[PDB]
């Protein structure tokens, strides 16, 4: 079945959302600059700055989404205090850019998820003695499943610290990506129990 | 390499290398306000144009005293397209700010930009002819700069002396000999200025001619006293 | 009541010095607000705005490709064959929502789609292809890639309409001239208007493409004559050596027209006067293609 | 033309066009606003000479701004026939920019007719 394409398809997506999403929230905030260049210092949450600059579309008082509690207030009594220009077609559009920042964050939301639900199918070991992050990553760092069994402990790398545990969490996700790759149904308890063994030196560390 | 120089007032620098430059610290990284170059030595360093700001061709010519200092809060009139307001702010740094004032309709617009992205400048849209049209935006400067086009550069420069000078403050200002005579020898026109400044409760320390930089133009530092 | 004058000097100098212990930077970042407000509003309403849409839109068409490996790669675990067939990526994200699975192939027409050559091709791909089925788990992001990349040509629709409204905003009668991507790929790279209006006609032609330019000014070689100016909606438009001289000529009534634009306080900001100028190229054209090099014996 | 930033007189126009009649004739002489760029961008242009009536009259407005740019002088002649017939064009020019060379013919015939120009200022 048991692929292990869509996981290395799903990451080579998500690293492209991550050079998308936050690019076009840079070009979205050097627009709104020409409207509102404070509110960014205050709100520099990408997803929720470009929900900010979708929500008022003109200026400021009676603020509803704005605190959903000092930033609403810290951006109401700067946005009366006005330093930028002022049109409307350019920041329509500006906020037609905002909105595709909210749903391509959104979809790189949505990839997470059935990138770490396609991790804890076929790699729950993988995910359980890492994480679905440097496990799902790890997949396309061998280029695939079946070249990471071939791979030893030490010609695998990841991230006294680095030359210790570095090579030990390296043999222990190997022998997890071993039982991913043979086995039919793999189990998310062995994943843990290999993950103890990297605790144990780790509370030696 | 590079060497990185304290220039005779704080604020301002020299750059000596291959060629030596007259150099003046960053306030942010990556813009310009005409084009200008920069450069890394790491540490933030703008070369001025003595050519293009006299200003810059009075500090590079030698003068004792410019009264525009790192904690102190100066004024400027006539900021032609705001060649001078970054590099009076970037001479005085965060703590110190400059008011600039300029009426000129079209080169106003990179002052205004000028001020939207580096605090210390401060602008002025309002007439300087009357000068309590920009009344209620500043108030008691410490020391002025001037650089507009009337006639009058005395007695603007005056009905700015009675309102904005601190007392026992300095002050330099930049006369052009063309607005004024054009055609008699420039030094007997500064010296009917200097009569017509002491007029005005300015007593003179220099006078400086930029020779190399403009065609016969001047900088007169004086000392306002007794009013303000 | 009475207003009194002609000795306000001192008193207005000494409340100017209370408003300092009011107080600093505040108080005059306010009062540079103002001056921000009353400028801003007296000598204008630029050429910022426009220049880094086409930084974007530029991005989008690289964009749109380097997602659209990823939908056909994602999408050749079903289907290896509608890589192949259908070439175009909106086709394609169009088309993981329209024919579904290989039994909804069947079912499904494809009259909005690439019809009447193609559904007998599509037809021939459904019933023989390499791939396999792909589950309802997969069918989440494979199924969700087809509407991004459908709202990021959407949102490619609102980045050209916003740039060809504009353009009629802001260069009105070269925009009625050359093409509007050329003419946000001029400014592009100029930067201000100005600094195309002050750029002669000869560099509205060789802009982009200068290397040739430089080989040909330092290394003894001859210039490009098409340049930037090559992709516009007129050079292309003749045949063979001719569109070599219409690069000139577009490029000089670039100068009449973006000088018209970029320069004029009075403006109708309707194009006339680079209609006036493509006519004129228009019949310079026609003129052009009206001669042959051949021999036309009698 | 409102535009008209310094339109010259009948007499200095004569003389303008007389530095252009013989500025041609030594070939120290470029023709054409597009052109004229070029000539001061490599600064060999002395001055810069313009016509008021063509239309549209903003095709030009670039180099009063480029010639306070790289500080050299200007004027506006009036007409631009006149302009191509001294310089030796049978078209109309709107724009003309003479070559320096310190060792043409007209050269101090150059001189104070640019300080002419350079009194206009």
């Amino acid at each position: 079945s048991k692929n292990d394409n869509h996981i290395i398809q799903a990451i080579a997506l998500l690293d492209q959302l991550d050079k998308d999403i936050n690019t076009f929230a840079m070009r979205v905030k050097e627009w709104y600059g020409w409207h509102f260049p404070e509110l960014a210092k205050l709100v520099p949450d990408n997803y929720t700055f470009a929900k900010l600059v979708l929500f008022i579309k003109d200026k400021a008082x009676x603020x509803x989404x704005x605190x959903x509690x000092x930033x609403x207030x810290x951006x109401x009594x700067x946005x009366x205090x006005x330093x930028x220009x002022x049109s409307e077609t350019d920041m329509e559009n500006v906020c037609v850019f905002a909105q595709r920042v909210a749903s391509l964050a959104d979809y790189r939301r949505q990839l997470y998820d059935y990138l770490c639900e396609k991790m804890h199918t076929v790699a729950p070991n993988l995910s359980e003695l890492i994480g679905e992050v440097i496990g799902a990553r790890l997949i396309s760092h061998a280029g695939s499943l079946t070249n990471l069994s071939k791979q030893a402990a030490s010609t695998v790398q990841i991230l006294k610290n680095k030359g210790r545990i570095s090579r030990y969490l390296a043999n222990k996700c190997s022998m997890a990506s071993r039982i991913d790759n043979y086995s039919e149904e793999p189990s998310n308890v062995f994943g843990s129990v290999l993950k103890k063994q990297v605790e144990q030196r780790l509370e030696f560390y | 390499k590079v060497v990185i120089e304290p220039h005779r007032h704080a604020g301002v620098y020299i750059a000596r290398g291959k060629e030596d430059l007259l150099v003046t610290k960053n306030m942010a990284p990556g813009e310009s306000v005409y084009g200008e170059k920069r450069i890394s030595v790491k540490v933030e360093y703008r070369v001025w144009n003595p050519f293009r700001s006299k200003l810059a061709a009075g500090i590079m010519g030698g003068l004792d005293e410019l009264f525009i200092a790192p904690g102190k809060k100066v004024l400027y009139l006539g900021a032609a397209s705001g060649t001078s307001v970054s590099h009076v702010s970037d001479v005085v740094g965060p703590e110190g700010v400059v008011y600039a004032v300029e009426f000129s309709h079209r080169p106003g617009r990179e002052l205004i930009s000028m001020a939207k992205k580096r605090p210390n400048i401060i602008p002025i849209i309002e007439d300087a002819r009357h000068p309590q049209k920009y009344r209620m935006l500043i108030g008691m400067v410490d020391c002025v700069f001037a650089d507009v086009a009337q006639p009058d550069q005395a007695r603007i420069i005056a009905l700015n002396s009675h309102m904005f000078l601190k007392d026992q403050g300095g002050v330099v200002i930049s006369i052009k000999a063309n607005c004024i005579d054009s055609t008699v020898d420039a030094e007997t026109v500064f010296a009917r200025e200097v009569q017509k400044l002491r007029e005005e409760r300015i007593k003179p320390l220099e006078q400086l001619t930029l020779e190399p930089y403009e065609r016969d133009h001047c900088i007169v530092v004086g000392r306002y006293m007794r009013s303000g | 009541x009475x207003x009194x004058x002609x000795x306000x000097x001192x008193x207005x100098x000494x409340x100017x010095x209370x408003x300092x212990x009011x107080x600093d930077n505040d108080l005059s970042k306010m009062s540079l607000g103002l001056a921000h407000s009353i400028g801003r509003h007296k000598l204008k309403f630029v050429d910022v705005m426009i220049i880094q849409a086409i930084a974007l839109l530029d991005d989008l068409d690289k964009e749109l490709n380097t997602y659209a490996m990823r939908c056909k790669e994602w999408y050749g675990w079903h289907f290896p064959e509608l890589a192949k067939i259908v070439t175009d990526s909106v086709a394609y994200a169009r088309i993981i929502l329209t024919m579904g699975i290989r039994s909804k192939a069947s079912e499904t027409d494809l009259s909005e789609i690439l019809p009447e050559e193609i559904e007998e091709r599509v037809k021939t791909a459904a019933e023989v292809s390499m791939g396999t089925e792909i589950t309802q788990t997969d069918l989440d992001n494979i199924n969700a890639l087809a509407e991004q990349i459908v709202e990021f040509a959407a949102y490619r629709e609102q980045l050209s309409n916003y740039l060809s409204a504009r353009m009629k905003a802001i260069a009105p009668n070269l925009t009625q001239l050359v093409g509007e991507l050329v003419g946000a790929r001029l400014i592009a790279h100029s930067g201000s208007l100005i600094s195309l209006a002050k750029s002669p006609a000869s560099t509205i032609q060789i802009l982009g493409a200068e290397k040739a330019l430089f080989r040909a000014l330092k290394t003894k070689h001859d210039t490009p004559k098409y340049g930037l100016l090559y992709h516009a909606s007129l050079v292309g438009q003749a045949t063979g050596k001719n569109k070599g001289k219409i690069a000139r000529v577009l490029a000089a009534k670039a100068a009449v027209s973006l000088r018209y634009d970029a320069l004029a306080e009075d403006r109708d900001d309707s194009g006339d006067i680079g209609l006036e100028s493509r006519a004129k190229v228009e019949n310079r054209l026609s003129q052009l293609e009206g001669r042959d090099l051949r021999t036309t014996p009698k | 033309n409102p535009k008209a930033f310094p339109l010259a007189d009948a007499a200095l126009t004569q003389q303008i066009l007389d530095v252009v009649q013989q500025a041609a004739n030594l070939r120290q002489l470029k023709k054409g606003a597009n052109e004229a760029t070029k000539t001061l961008n490599r600064g060999i242009s002395e001055f810069i000479i313009m016509a008021a009536d063509c239309e549209p009259i903003e095709i030009l407005l670039h180099l009063p701004l480029l010639c306070e740019d790289k500080n050299v002088p200007y004027v506006f002649v009036p007409s631009r026939v006149a302009l191509g017939r001294a310089c030796g064009v049978s078209r109309p020019v709107i724009a003309a920019s003479i070559t320096t060379n310190d060792a043409s013919a007209i050269k101090t015939q150059i001189y104070a007719v640019k300080d002419k120009i350079e009194t206009l200022l």
